[PDB]
DNA sequence: ATCTTCCCTATTTAAATTGCT
DNA sequence: AGCAATTTAAATAGGGAAGAT
């Protein structure tokens, strides 16, 4: 590997960088270094050059590509190394950056008008309750629009009206109504909990009369006197001058405001509101100690009085400001260029080189990758960030171990920790033992990377390590719940990072079917955020229902037209990149989506279907599931097995479901030998981690390394009983797969479990699917609603899965694939489908994906709550004696293969099984005995 | 004054994209839309080019042209199947040489010699098959490849029409295209409004002979405007001859190769520029119109 | 031919030199040049930075070896 | 701390010449007389060998020892007649992996398994000369190098004891110098003293692999004073029985060429970088000596 | 500046600090910081130390190993080398390993010497305790540290087994480490992750013990891949079993001396190397592995 | 001695402005 | 619009002195 380093350092910054820079490379004169190194010499580099100081300007050049540019420097855009730059290169109608200026700086300097009540001052001082009747937001809303009710609120003297206690502050001026909405909503979006007004309200004012005090701000409502009766000690001179020239600001460009569309509105208030909570908690956090007295705005740790109102409220605006200038003109760190990903894929790889038939110079791209699992997917879109040049993304994946598995495999092939930040936000205690110098895996947290020109606007230098490695990565491999908060929060400034993180960087969400419905609807409500500033969406998933497909696209086009009349750029259409490991399409598609998309799936459909079956699948007659379970076991032992092991994958639903098929088949009397695994979820930090390590090496069937994994010398039935848990993120290759029926993903994902690693075809069947599930017994109204798409709003006729599925079929990603909403009362694909088009649908309803209007409320991250579960308490064990209700027994000890002991940890226990003891044990986690 | 360097000789070669071309302190340079300068060599640049949002002024067009740079603006295709037209600023304040002009004008207006020089010009291209061997992508002299350069040269030794010419400059083009698309395994249409790598490379590469055939012409001072071959299809000028003799031998497997390959548009402008540097296209064009003019 | 200037002058005689250098060869950066040219073409710029005046400093390499080297130069 | 590069990923060696090796700023930085001072990438140096006259202090050795550069002098017994004692210090302040001295020693010990190691290791010239090929110079499939090498196997198969084998190594080494001599048509003699080009790239070569040949050892654990090859001549140590894998393959064929196509000692330096890291030469005899010594 | 290190019983190990090493008037000297030239006998030396500010000429280098005068590079001090070469039996007439070094692989590998030295280097490490008998430290003859010493004695004569040796050794060790608590009023507990006087004071010493300790395994040669009580995979264990032998004699209670008076680490270094100065550790070292090797 | 840190020391680059064509 | 003259100033290089090892 040949490297070239040029710097474009002043100061001894172009020193004692120079000293690390020359202990690696070879001086070619005029602070030009060159020569050879490895990988990880580029590695120590970077970690030595970044960590030396705040200046350093380093490019450096792999062959001709760009390797890594150290800090802002514009470097290349054609030729590399320009002259002089000094100012006043474009200057245009800039237009709506103008106009979030004019809505942040005005609103910015009315935001904290409302603390000037006597509560709010007696708030701080404290001989009342520091929980306001009325929030200060709304107190100086109803100051701002009493202000423009009485005079003309853009070209007037200020001077605040006597004010009454208003219900409602919002009128009919567009602008106005912009200005109200970002001071109500500085802290928290207002909640509408009326079903008319949920039901029906779709644009920008008219969704925006429907926002009232009740929402949130009216506490409880004694002192409304005292928090309305208000003192005019503002008007000085700086505060006066800055309201007045911001205030001019938005008089001269408000004209290109009602020249904008409502997607345009919303996606230019969200930026405002962000930028002015930045400028708010930036000057909240720092402490200024100087103060004029009279009026208080915030108090120090010690309680005392600080940050009078002025200077407060001068300081939140500049701060505002500020914010949104790094924020609309950043040129963000990318990645390095990884040069182990640019060359040829080879054999099953070689799909890989559909990124050399797209464009390398296009502004936006919504990739939907179909490649199935084992083909390197996530490799694949590396590679597609990186065939646009250099990398800067957020790999939101589902699951901690699935994070992992990706920067493990990130790390190993070329990505080193100055371009890669795995974020997992809990600290689990998983750790490596056995040998830690000879480990060579456990991607780790450190990120010696590069921090952004944007933590400087974030409140007290952005945070800690976390939001340093949320905000400043170049490729951001996370758990989705980190990116997801972009899209808005009820409360507080948590939108605001994975905001300005998703507002310079692409999105890499992979296996979005995995998610829930809601946990979906957020996700594309990501997508258009992301969309939004011409960032690029690659989806990579399979499975992939048309609906989703198409709901995203619909996303992402939304977010393209967004950004394309942002900048007064003409729309020419969204670059869709079809991709699966059979071949690539890349069309600029402004309408017509879904026929292209529907070519693509039968393409793709009949690219999977002349190669051999290898997941048959039979329904079972026999009604009782429990004895179906065993005649299953006992048949694709008989049919299915490697000398006589085989091993064998009970699906099942829940997880008393789990322990009853575990304890039928522990009592169950037979010839073979059955040696049972419990795999559900409900298990303790030690435990739990332990069977994950064990099943991953066991199940590997690459090579014959599980041999000495397991007894393979004796005839032995190796039967892991698990719950959906092993359905998703899980590299397992089981023999043979005895499924109880939930929905059709699930059959589709745990067809994937078998033979996943092999390609030797089955002969007779590898599945035998169950004839009911077991909540048939408990409900026969609803059974397939645990783990599926069934509801009390979509009732399947018949639960009879031979009147619901094909009895012999083989099952692959064609039934999800394919798309059918027709007979979906009696077949669970085209129940599934139903599903996803009736709840991820082009509308904005309010907890719908093309959310409009409601953006500007509350009502978006309240009724769709992403991971919406149920309330779920955890029991804790501490060193072997557990905290609540929990009671450990003893398991069956007929079968059990492997236990492993717990003594740390903690479960998760929904509130409805709080009412008696989990039962924890040591074999099978959680049931009701 | 000195030589002023041959044309021949010039080796710089650039096509500028998103800047406007000005002159700082003397030197030639290209400034983008972010603050960066870049020096365009002016005394040893072939050729430039000039992209979407490109704005050169008059005293960089000079100090192009008083050197011998020749000057063209890559947009100008509207139609569906052509690049329909390319507009190009030719240095007539160096008073070029004559007689060679006198040549060639004598071998146009004569229809039969015309017809002559349409043909030595068509296996001129077979005849850079030949020379010019990448060592990549497919190889010369397999059996496919001599078989239709073989078919080529016997159908255009019997020719007698120029519309024949064109038949056959059809087959030619189609047996070309789709053989380095067997090679790279890719199916390939070549349509000039198309998304695919191996489609605007190869309209990059349209550009990049333009360019060198316009100073290959001008170095000899031959206008655009008398094409020995013409047609209906082929109606661009001289350019549109002393172009494409140079894509199925030099751009074509470039621009299949850079496609393949798939990294920016960059290493292809250098690939470009080493490939028309290391083996001299420039001056082996100027020579093999040299031999064309005096016999 | 592949050759590479360095300069290592002071302003404004790096001013003067780096605007005619930067005539003939690719500006790789920090007032250093690499470039295509011929090697008559190259004694033709060895020319003109010779008539162009006093104090000035290039020094040349071809693959390495120093092809001109103007001045008293460092190396 | 950080991994601080593997010693087989290190690409730059240096041997420096008529200088002063200091630290000014925490740099190894070589002054010479004329007020000219050039650093050295210290964390990616595999050797800095020292001619007459240089000079180094304590700080510079302090930082190359901690960075892993192994530091010898060309004078002393570097006159390479003798080869007596090529004056190298080595970092030995890094604690070494150890069981590669384990294995080294139980077969150094065990005179039958050094007499196996030693036939290992003879049959390592000609697995580099089949691996390491050079396209300027002598084909290793041609009839003469075929038949020498197949003559050099089975003799050393047939090899009873370390003078047996001090005679094939006469044999392999002395005629392929002369094959090359008689291809490169020179009457050639191999002298560490003279003076033709042809002996003083052999013996900045021999330098060169000697550094090579020191690092790899050291990166192991492996010292010099346990040397597979006992004889009259062949004092000097483990390092040239590593080193004299890579001569006929590596710095032969370099020097050879060198001298023929009249190359400069300084590219000669070069050429000897640029396979030493094109073909990975250093993890090369790291990987093979970790098969050497194995059990 | 000039520093005197008797190592075996008639060679000096010289350290030399802030000089220029050279050649002057035909033989090798070195300039001084007070500008005063000084030589050097190459009769009663064969270790020479370059210690800081020290810098060395080739020539220089060349004649002192041509007269048996074996050169390393140290930290100031002349107890922390970080580079050198390998003792040989000659410098110049041959390449062999020293005797030493042969008599300790041998002890090494049969499985019985092996035992009956590590049994030795702790019967001379309970010695080491007794000759090296400190001002500021507890009393050797003192009864609590007489029956540890007693009890030392009886385990290491009655074991049978290494992991049996070193339960015992860190029984010993960190009872002299209660020993030295009870001493110095303080709850001690050894950890090398702690920022108190008392643990990082006995850290630092401890590497300065692992750098003399190393000083003495090089001059005569033994290699850093035979540790007696530490296992095989231990890198460098063998300068951690010499260092163990000075680590609870003089390391110990010059430590708890330091954290007690409470003085900063550069002074610690200077009492560290006054002692081994004074009392000849390093020959003390030098003999103990003699008579470890020898047997 | 070697090397580092810092203070002169002024020598040396980059920007800035502005008539002039 | 490019440039030139010409100021203005920020920074780069170097030498001497003193303090560390
Ligand atoms: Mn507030
Ligand atoms: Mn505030």
């Amino acid at each position: 590997m040949f490297i070239r380093i040029k710097c474009f350092s002043k100061q001894p910054i172009a020193k004692k960088v120079s000293r690390e820079v020359s202990a690696y490379l070879e001086y070619t004169g005029n602070n030009t270094w060159e020569g050879h190194i490895s990988g990880q010499g580029v590695s120590n580099l970077q970690t030595k050059l970044i960590n030396v100081g705040k200046g350093v300007k380093v490019v450096c050049n792999y062959q001709d590509k760009v390797l890594f540019a150290i800090g802002n420097v514009a470097m290349s855009d054609t030729g590399s190394v320009p002259k002089y730059t000094t100012k006043k290169v474009y200057k245009p109608d800039d237009s709506i950056f103008t106009l979030k200026q004019g809505l942040v700086g005005v609103a910015a300097l009315w935001h904290d008008l409302g603390k000037a009540n006597s509560y709010f001052q007696r708030k701080l001082r404290g001989e009342c309750n520091p929980s306001d009747p009325v929030r200060h937001e709304w107190v100086s809303g109803v100051i701002v629009s009493t202000f423009a009710k009485g005079n003309d609120w853009l070209s007037d003297d200020f001077i605040i009206p006597e004010v009454k206690h208003s219900d409602n502050v919002f009128g009919d001026d567009q602008v106005l109504n912009a200005v109200l909405w970002l001071i109500n909503t500085h802290h928290k979006k207002g909640l509408v909990e009326d079903p008319i007004y949920r039901a029906t309200k779709t644009m920008f004012t008219e969704t925006l009369q429907c926002v009232n005090v009740n929402g949130g701000w009216f506490n409880y409502g004694d002192n409304i006197d005292e928090c309305y009766k208000i003192d005019t000690s503002f008007i000085t001179d700086t505060y006066v001058k800055q309201l007045n020239r911001y205030r001019k600001k938005l008089l001269a460009t408000k004209h290109i405001w009602f020249t904008l569309g409502e997607d345009q509105k919303i996606a230019i208030l969200q930026e405002c509101r962000v930028a002015l909570m930045l400028g708010d908690s930036n000057f909240s956090s720092d402490l200024i100690g100087g103060d004029g007295s009279h009026l208080y705005a915030n108090l120090d740790e010690c309680g005392n009085l600080k940050q009078t109102l002025t200077q407060h409220l001068l300081g939140v605006t500049d701060c505002a400001l500020k914010a949104l200038f790094t924020i609309n003109h950043h040129k963000p760190v990318k990645a390095n260029f990884i040069p182990t990903i640019a060359e040829k894929g080879e054999g099953k790889f070689a799909w890989q080189n559909g990124v050399n038939m797209v464009d390398s110079s296009i502004d936006n791209m919504f990739c939907i990758n179909m490649a199935s699992t084992g083909k390197g997917k996530t490799l694949a879109n590396l590679k597609l960030l990186q065939h646009f040049g250099n990398v800067r993304c957020s790999f939101g994946l589902g699951m901690v171990s699935l994070t992992k598995q990706t920067a493990k495999q990130f790390l190993d092939m070329g990505v080193d920790y100055n371009s890669a930040a795995m974020v997992t936000g809990f600290s689990k205690s998983r750790f490596n033992l056995g040998s830690e110098s000879l480990d060579q895996d456990e991607v780790s947290v450190e990120y010696w990377g590069q921090t952004s020109s944007l933590s400087k606007v974030f409140p007290n230098n952005n945070a800690g390590f976390k939001n340093k490695k949320l905000l400043s990565a170049p490729i951001l491999v996370t758990t989705t719940d980190h990116l997801v908060k972009a899209s808005g929060v009820k409360k507080g400034n948590k939108q605001m990072l994975p905001y300005v993180r998703c507002m310079h960087s692409d999105l890499v969400l992979d296996e979005i079917d995995d998610y829930g419905i809601e946990d979906m609807v957020v996700l594309a409500r990501l997508v258009y955020l992301t969309a939004c500033y011409g960032n690029k969406v690659i989806i990579s998933s399979a499975t992939i229902t048309p609906a989703i497909s198409n709901i995203f696209y619909e996303a992402y086009s939304s977010g393209y037209k967004v950004f394309c009349a942002n900048k007064q750029t003409t729309y020419k259409g969204v670059n869709v990149v079809w991709w699966d490991e059979f071949g690539i399409k890349v069309e600029k598609v402004t309408d017509q989506f879904s026929n292209l998309n529907t070519r693509f799936v039968n393409k793709r459909i009949t690219n999977l279907l002349e190669s051999t079956p290898k997941h048959k699948a039979l329904v079972v007659d026999q009604d009782d599931n429990m004895e179906a379970v065993k005649q299953s076991i006992t048949t694709l032992h008989n049919a299915h097995n490697s000398g006589g092991v085989s091993f064998g994958l009970i699906r099942t639903t829940t997880i008393k479901d789990c322990v009853a098929v575990t304890q039928e088949l522990q009592n169950w009397e037979t010839d073979l030998s059955i040696k049972i695994l419990c795999y559900h979820s409900r298990f303790v930090g030690d435990t739990k981690a332990q069977m994950e390590e064990y099943l991953s090496k066991v199940l590997n069937r690459k090579g014959d390394e599980y041999k000495k994994f397991v007894d393979t010398t004796t005839p032995t039935a190796y039967i892991v009983v698990a719950t959906p848990v092993v359905e998703v993120g899980r590299d397992f290759d089981f023999d043979w797969a005895i499924i109880e029926p939930s929905s059709e993903r699930s059959i589709v994902q745990c067809a994937g479990r078998v033979l996943r690693h092999r390609s030797s075809t089955p002969t007779t069947h590898n599945i035998h699917i169950l004839k009911y599930p077991f909540k048939f017994y408990r409900n026969s109204n609803i059974c397939y609603d645990v783990a599926g798409y069934e509801s009390k709003g979509y009732k399947l006729k018949s639960k009879n899965m031979l009147d619901i599925y094909k009895k012999e079929s083989i099952v692959n990603s064609v039934n999800r694939l394919q798309g059918d909403a027709a007979f979906y009362t009696k077949s669970l694909t085209a129940l599934e489908h139903k599903v996803l088009l009736d709840k991820l649908t082009t509308d904005i309803a309010d907890t719908n994906v093309f959310v409009g209007g409601w953006q500007l409320t509350a009502n978006p991250h309240e009724y769709c709550k992403w991971r919406r579960g149920t309330k779920n308490e955890d029991l804790v064990l501490t060193d072997g004696k557990w905290s609540g209700n929990v009671t450990t027994t003893k398991p069956i000890q007929s079968k059990i293969w492997r236990k492993w002991q717990g003594e740390n940890g903690s479960i998760t226990v929904p509130e409805y099984l709080l009412d008696k003891t989990i039962c924890y044990n040591d074999f099978y986690g959680g049931y009701e005995n | 004054m000195q030589k002023q360097i041959l044309t021949s000789q010039k080796r710089n070669m650039y096509i500028l994209s998103r800047c406007k071309v000005l002159v700082k302190n003397g030197q030639v340079c290209h400034l983008h839309e972010d603050g960066n300068v870049y020096t365009v060599p002016y005394a040893n640049t072939v050729f430039i080019g000039l992209a979407e949002g490109t704005s050169i002024t008059n005293e960089a067009m000079s100090m192009l042209a008083a050197n011998g740079v020749i000057v063209f603006w890559t947009k100008g295709g509207g139609y569906d199947m052509f690049a329909a037209d390319i507009i190009c600023h030719l240095p007539q304040a160096d008073y070029r040489p004559t007689k060679y002009m006198q040549n060639w004008v004598r071998l146009w207006l004569d229809e039969e010699k015309k017809l002559s020089a349409a043909k030595e010009i068509l296996k001129m291209r077979v005849d850079s098959l030949s020379t010019h061997v990448h060592d990549f992508g497919v190889d010369v002299e397999n059996k496919r490849v001599s078989s239709i350069v073989n078919k080529f040269d016997k159908g255009v030794t019997q020719a007698t029409s120029f519309e024949s010419l064109l038949g056959h400059e059809g087959t030619f083009v189609k047996s070309l295209y789709k053989e380095y698309a067997l090679e790279y395994e890719i199916e390939f249409k070549r349509d000039h409004k198309s998304a695919d790598n191996y489609n605007k490379f190869l309209t990059l590469g349209n550009y990049y002979a333009y360019g060198i055939a316009r100073s290959s012409l001008w170095a000899l001072g031959i206008d655009n405007s008398f094409p020995l071959l013409h047609g209906s299809t082929r109606r661009g000028g001289l350019v549109f001859d002393v172009a494409d003799i140079i894509k199925t031998s030099i751009i074509l497997p470039l621009a299949f190769h850079a496609a393949d390959q798939g990294m920016s548009n960059t290493e292809f402008k250098r690939s470009c520029v080493a490939y028309f540097d290391k083996n001299d296209i420039l001056a082996y064009l100027i020579n093999n119109i040299k031999r064309l003019c005096m016999e």
